[PDB]
RNA sequence: GCGAUGAUCACCCGGGUGGGUACAAAUGGCAGUCUGACAAGU
C-alpha cells in the first residue's frame, strides 16, 4: 500500500544491501575479469 | 555442491558453483534431448532433475545472458513458439512454462518435424503442429489464445508471419518476442538498418516495440526484439 | 438471424447470434471482453461432437483443405429451418464451399468477424459447459500428433526402432537358449550321460 | 540318496526368476510404444502381461471389454476405468499388427 | 600415411575436447541494449535504475538483473582461480587443435608430391615454397 | 545416422578397437569391420575379401 | 529434379566449375561423395558441389542435411559428367568438396564464389 | 532349575557423515570412426 514509514525504508532497503552483498561474491573479481576477458576473446575468435 | 538460485524470470535458474550456467527445470527426469548436462541437487530434501542451457544453441537463452528487461514465457502461460526446428529449445520453453502451461510449436520441414514429434510424447505440455507458418488459418483448430508469441522464423517475410498469427490467437497486451537474422533480410546494409526496418515494420501491425537486444559473443548480426500486442 | 461456426478439437459448434449484423459493429473488442456478454450474445445452437479420434482426424483434415465434411453438413442441416439467416466463417475457403452447398445461409467472412472468434477462443471452456479446459488440452493434445503422424506420412511399417530391439532380443535368447540346454543336458545327463558326445544339438538333444 | 536334483533345481529356479523379469521387462518396453501409460497403470509385470494379451489393441474399447477386464485383477485400485478412460486419449502410436503379434506371444512367453 | 592418420586422431580428439568445455563455460553476454520510449520527456529522466528497478551495482550484471523486492564454504579467492583454470583450460585445448591442424597440413601437402604428376616448385620473394601440377587429367 | 556416414566408416563399423588401437601405435588398420559376416565376403578368398 | 536446390544458374555455373578447377591443380579439391562426406565432419570444406543428375539422387541427399547442420555453403550443378572433367578425372563425379586453407594462392576466387552460393541459399 | 549335542569372546551433531557386497540404468568418461586414382589384360 505504499504505506512505508521512515524506518520502513531502512529495514528492507538494509535487506537490498545484504543481498546486494551476497550476490558480489559470486560475481567475482574485477582483476580477474581483466584476464578472463582476454580469454574469452581468445576461446570465442 | 552446486548451489543451485532462483533468476528473475520464473522457471529460470542459475547453477551457481565452480561452473556457472544457465539452467531450467527438467519436465521428464531420467532422459536428455539434445545430449545437454543435466544437474540434480537436493532440496527440503529431495534431489530434483535440471537441465543446462546453452545460449549458442538457443537464441532465446542468448536473449537471457544477454539481460532482457522482460519476458512473457513464464510459469502457467499459454506460448506459441514459431519456427520450432527441434526440441532443443521448445524443451527448454516447456521447462518454464510448466506442467500447467502448454507450448504450440509450429514447424514445416518434415525431417525436422519427426524429430520434434518424438521429443513431444515425452513432453505432455507440447502440441507438435507440422504445418506452415504463413498460413495460421491451418492450424486454427488446434490453437487457442496464447498470452505470447515467440518467433525465430528465418524468413525475409517474417514480420507478416508475426501478424497473421497474432492477429488470430495472440491475447491483447500479448506478449512478442522476435528473432531477427539481418543477413537474411538485407546483406548489403549493416545490421543496425536492418534492425530499424524490422521494428518499424512491426508498429505497423499494432505491436508496440518495448526493447531491442543484440546478442553477440553468441551469435552475429542478430538482434531479440520485445513488443507488446496492443489491439486497441 | 446470424450464426457463427467455431471449430475445435473436440467437435463442430455453431453459435446462435442475437442481432443479425453484429459484424458491422466497430465495438466489438469492448462488446465481448467478459465471458458473461459472450454467452449474452452467443448460444450454442447444435454441438456435434467427434466421437473417436480416427472421425476427429478425418474432420480436421476436411477443415484444414477447406472442405464440408459429412458431420458439418448435418449440423448445419438442422439449423437450415430459420428463412434468411446470416453464417459467420473463420476462413473464407471454407465461407466458399458452405456456400456451394445451396443453402438458405448468407455466409460471410470477414476481418471484423476475426474479433468474434479471439473472443471466442479466449473463453470457449466456459461458454462449453462440461468439458474443463485440462481435457480441451488433452484432445487437442491427442489430435495434433495424429494430425502429424499423417502429414509426416508416418507408417507403422517404417519404424527402425523395432529393427535395434529385435536384434538385441534375438542374441539374448540366444543366450538364454544355451543356459537351458546346458542344464537340461547335465541334468538328464545324470541319467543318460552318453548322449551329449552322440548328439550336439541342443534342440534335438 | 541322490541330492543332485536339488542343486539342479536352485539353479534352474533363480534363472527362471532373472529370465522372467528381464523378459517381463522387454514386454514393457514393446506394449509401451503402443500403450506407455497402461505400464504405469498395472506396476506388477505379470499382471501386465495378462492384461496386455487381453488388450492387444487400446482402440478397443467396449464396456463389455471393460468387465472383462475388470475381472482381470480386481477394481479396487480403478485400473479397470483408468485404462478405458486412458486408452481413449493416449500417446501411444500405433505399431504393425505383426509387431503386436510378437508382443503377445513374448508376453505368451513370460506367462509360459 | 600412416603419420597423417596419428595427427588427425590427435585432432579430432582436441576438437571434441574443446565442444565440451566451451558447453561447459558461460560467456557474459556483450551487445548493445535498447530500450523504447514514447515520450521524448521519458527520455530525458530515464535512468536504468528507475527503468529495472534496481541497484546501481546491480544493474550492469547483465546475466542476472533483479529488481529490488527479490534482493528484499570455499573462499572466493580460490573459487576466482578455479574459473580463470577452467577458462585457460579451454583456451589451451585449442591452441593444441590449431598446431595439429598446421602440422597435419604440412605432412598432406608432402604426400602430394609423393604421388604422380608433373610438379613445378614456386617460390616467392618473401621464401615460401609451393608446387603448382600441370593441366593434365588423370587417366 | 548410418545413411550420413561415409562408405569407408561402414567397411570397418564393428571393430573399432582394433581401428583406433592402429591408429593411435602407427599400426595398420583393419579392413573388413561387421561386413565380415555378408555373403558376398564369405565368397572372396585371400585379399579379395579386404578388396 | 525438382529434390537438387538450390541448382546454379549457366552464368553462375561456369563460376563454380572455373574455381572447381583451379582447386584440383593446387590439389585443394575433394572428389566423390564419400570423401566429400568426410570433410565435413572434420570441419575443412569451404563449399560443397553436388550434381543434380546423378541417378538416384539420394546417393548425394545427405550431404545438405550434413552441411546445414555444419554451416557449409552447398550448391548444385546440373551435369555430373561436367562436374568430372572440371576435377580433372576420367569418371563422372557426382560431388566434390573445396578444402579449407587460408594460404592458398585461389583464395579469393573461392570466397567470391563462396559469397555468391551463401545469396543462393 | 545351564554347558563340548559347544560357555565366552568406524566418525560426528533422537539426527547426520565414513566404509562393504549384489543388481540395474546413463544421449556420463576413456572415445577419436581407415586411404583416395589407378588396376587387370593383349
Amino acid at each position: 500500500e505504499g504505506t512505508l514509514t521512515d524506518h520502513e525504508r531502512k529495514y528492507l532497503n538494509k535487506l537490498i544491501k545484504r543481498n546486494s552483498q551476497n550476490l558480489r561474491s559470486w560475481d567475482l573479481e574485477e582483476e580477474v575479469r581483466d584476464e578472463l576477458e582476454d580469454i574469452q576473446q581468445s576461446i570465442l575468435k | 555442491k552446486v548451489v543451485i538460485e532462483p533468476h528473475r524470470h520464473a522457471g529460470v535458474y542459475i547453477a551457481r558453483g565452480k561452473e556457472d550456467l544457465l539452467v531450467t527445470k527438467n519436465m521428464a527426469p531420467g532422459e536428455s534431448v539434445y545430449g545437454e548436462k543435466r544437474i540434480s541437487v537436493e532440496e527440503p530434501p529431495t534431489k530434483v532433475e535440471y537441465r543446462v542451457w546453452n545460449p549458442f544453441r538457443s537464441k532465446l537463452a542468448a536473449g537471457i545472458m544477454g539481460g532482457l528487461d522482460e519476458l512473457f514465457i513464464a510459469p502457467g502461460k499459454k506460448v506459441l513458439y514459431l519456427g520450432a526446428a527441434s526440441g532443443t529449445s521448445v524443451s527448454h520453453v516447456s521447462d518454464v512454462v510448466g506442467p500447467e502451461g502448454v507450448v504450440y510449436a509450429v514447424e514445416f520441414s518434415h525431417r525436422p518435424g519427426r524429430e520434434l514429434i518424438s521429443m513431444a510424447k515425452k513432453r505432455p505440455n507440447i502440441i507438435p503442429i507440422i504445418e506452415d507458418a504463413r498460413h495460421p488459418q491451418k492450424y486454427r483448430m488446434l490453437i487457442g489464445m496464447v498470452d505470447c508469441v515467440f518467433a525465430d522464423v528465418a524468413q525475409p517475410d517474417q514480420a507478416r508471419i508475426i501478424a497473421l498469427n497474432s492477429h488470430m490467437f495472440l491475447k491483447d497486451q500479448g506478449g512478442v518476442v522476435i528473432s531477427i537474422k539481418a543477413n537474411c533480410i538485407d546483406s548489403t546494409v549493416d545490421a543496425e538498418t536492418v534492425f530499424a526496418r524490422e521494428v518499424q515494420k512491426l508498429r505497423e501491425e499494432r505491436i508496440k516495440p518495448l526493447e531491442q537486444l543484440t546478442l553477440e559473443p553468441y551469435e552475429r548480426d542478430h538482434c531479440i526484439v520485445v513488443g507488446r500486442y496492443m489491439r486497441s | 438471424m446470424a450464426y457463427v461456426l467455431t471449430e475445435t478439437s473436440a467437435g463442430y459448434a455453431l453459435l446462435k447470434a442475437s442481432d443479425k449484423k453484429i459484424y458491422k459493429s466497430s465495438s466489438l473488442i469492448q462488446d465481448l471482453d467478459s465471458s458473461d456478454k459472450v454467452l449474452k450474445e452467443f448460444k450454442i445452437a447444435a454441438f456435434s461432437k467427434f466421437n473417436s479420434a480416427a472421425n476427429a482426424l478425418e474432420e480436421a483434415n476436411s477443415i484444414i483443405e477447406g472442405k464440408v465434411s459429412s458431420q458439418l453438413e448435418k449440423l448445419l442441416e438442422e439449423i437450415k429451418k430459420d428463412k434468411k439467416s446470416t453464417l459467420i466463417v473463420s476462413e473464407t475457403k471454407l465461407a466458399n464451399a458452405i456456400n456451394k452447398l445451396g443453402l438458405n445461409f448468407n455466409v460471410v467472412s470477414d476481418a471484423v468477424t476475426l474479433d468474434i472468434y479471439r473472443a471466442i477462443k479466449e473463453y470457449l471452456p466456459e461458454l462449453l459447459p462440461g468439458m474443463s479446459d485440462n481435457d480441451l488440452s488433452k484432445m487437442s493434445l491427442g489430435l495434433a500428433h495424429s494430425i502429424g503422424r499423417h502429414k509426416l506420412k508416418f507408417s507403422a511399417d517404417k519404424v527402425d526402432v523395432m529393427i535395434i530391439q529385435a536384434i538385441a532380443l534375438l542374441d539374448d535368447l540366444d543366450k538364454e537358449l544355451n543356459t537351458y540346454a546346458m542344464r537340461c543336458k547335465e541334468w538328464y545327463g545324470w541319467h543318460f550321460p552318453e548322449l551329449a558326445k552322440i548328439v550336439t544339438d541342443s534342440v534335438a538333444y | 540318496k541322490n541330492d543332485n536334483h536339488i542343486i539342479q533345481a536352485i539353479a534352474l529356479l533363480d534363472q527362471l526368476d532373472k529370465d522372467i523379469n528381464t523378459f517381463a521387462m522387454r514386454v514393457k518396453e514393446w506394449y509401451g510404444w503402443h500403450f506407455p501409460e497402461l505400464a504405469k497403470l498395472v506396476p506388477d509385470n505379470y499382471t501386465f502381461a495378462k492384461l496386455v494379451l487381453f488388450i492387444k489393441d487400446k482402440a478397443s474399447l467396449n464396456d463389455d471389454s471393460l468387465h472383462d477386464l475388470a475381472a482381470l485383477l480386481n477394481e479396487d485400485s480403478g485400473i479397470a476405468q483408468r485404462v478405458i478412460d486412458n486408452a481413449r486419449i493416449s500417446m501411444g502410436q500405433d505399431i504393425s499388427e505383426t509387431d503386436m503379434e510378437n508382443v503377445c506371444v513374448f508376453a505368451q512367453r513370460v506367462a509360459s | 600415411t600412416q603419420d597423417s592418420n596419428y595427427v588427425r586422431t590427435l585432432r579430432q580428439i582436441e576438437l571434441k575436447k574443446l565442444e565440451k568445455g566451451a558447453k561447459q563455460l558461460m560467456f557474459k553476454s556483450s551487445g548493445n541494449h535498447t530500450i523504447f520510449v514514447d515520450s521524448r520527456e521519458k527520455m530525458n529522466e530515464f535512468t536504468p535504475e528507475k527503468f529495472f528497478n534496481t541497484t546501481s551495482e546491480m544493474v550492469n550484471r547483465s546475466e542476472n538483473r533483479l529488481t529490488k523486492d527479490q534482493l528484499a564454504i570455499m573462499p572466493k579467492e580460490s573459487l576466482d582461480k578455479k574459473k580463470l583454470k577452467k577458462f585457460k583450460q579451454v583456451k589451451q585445448h585449442l591452441q593444441r587443435e590449431t598446431q595439429l591442424k598446421q602440422v597435419q597440413q604440412r605432412m598432406d601437402a608432402q604426400r602430394e608430391l609423393l604421388k604422380k604428376g608433373s610438379k613445378k616448385k614456386i617460390v616467392d620473394s618473401s621464401g615460401k615454397i609451393s608446387f603448382k601440377w600441370k593441366k593434365q587429367r588423370k587417366r | 545416422s548410418l545413411a550420413k556416414s561415409p562408405a569407408s566408416t561402414i567397411q570397418i563399423l564393428g571393430a573399432e578397437k582394433a581401428l583406433f588401437r592402429a591408429l593411435k601405435t602407427k599400426h595398420d588398420t583393419p579392413k573388413y569391420g561387421l561386413l565380415y559376416h555378408a555373403s558376398l565376403v564369405g565368397q572372396a578368398t585371400g585379399k579379395n575379401k579386404g578388396k | 529434379n525438382p529434390k537438387a536446390f538450390p541448382l546454379a544458374d549457366a552464368a553462375l555455373t561456369q563460376q563454380i566449375l572455373d574455381v572447381v578447377q583451379q582447386a584440383a591443380n593446387l590439389r585443394q579439391l575433394k572428389k566423390g561423395a564419400n570423401e566429400a562426406t568426410k570433410t565435413l565432419n572434420r570441419g575443412i570444406s569451404e563449399f560443397i558441389i553436388m550434381a543434380a543428375d546423378c541417378e538416384p539422387i539420394e546417393i548425394l541427399l545427405h550431404l545438405p542435411l550434413l552441411c546445414e547442420d555444419k554451416n557449409v555453403p552447398y550448391v548444385f550443378v546440373p551435369s555430373r559428367v561436367a562436374l568430372g572433367r572440371a576435377c580433372g578425372v576420367s569418371r563422372p563425379v557426382i560431388a566434390a568438396s573445396i578444402t579449407t586453407n587460408d594460404a592458398s594462392a585461389i583464395k579469393t576466387q573461392i570466397y567470391a564464389v563462396k559469397d555468391k552460393i551463401e545469396t543462393l541459399l
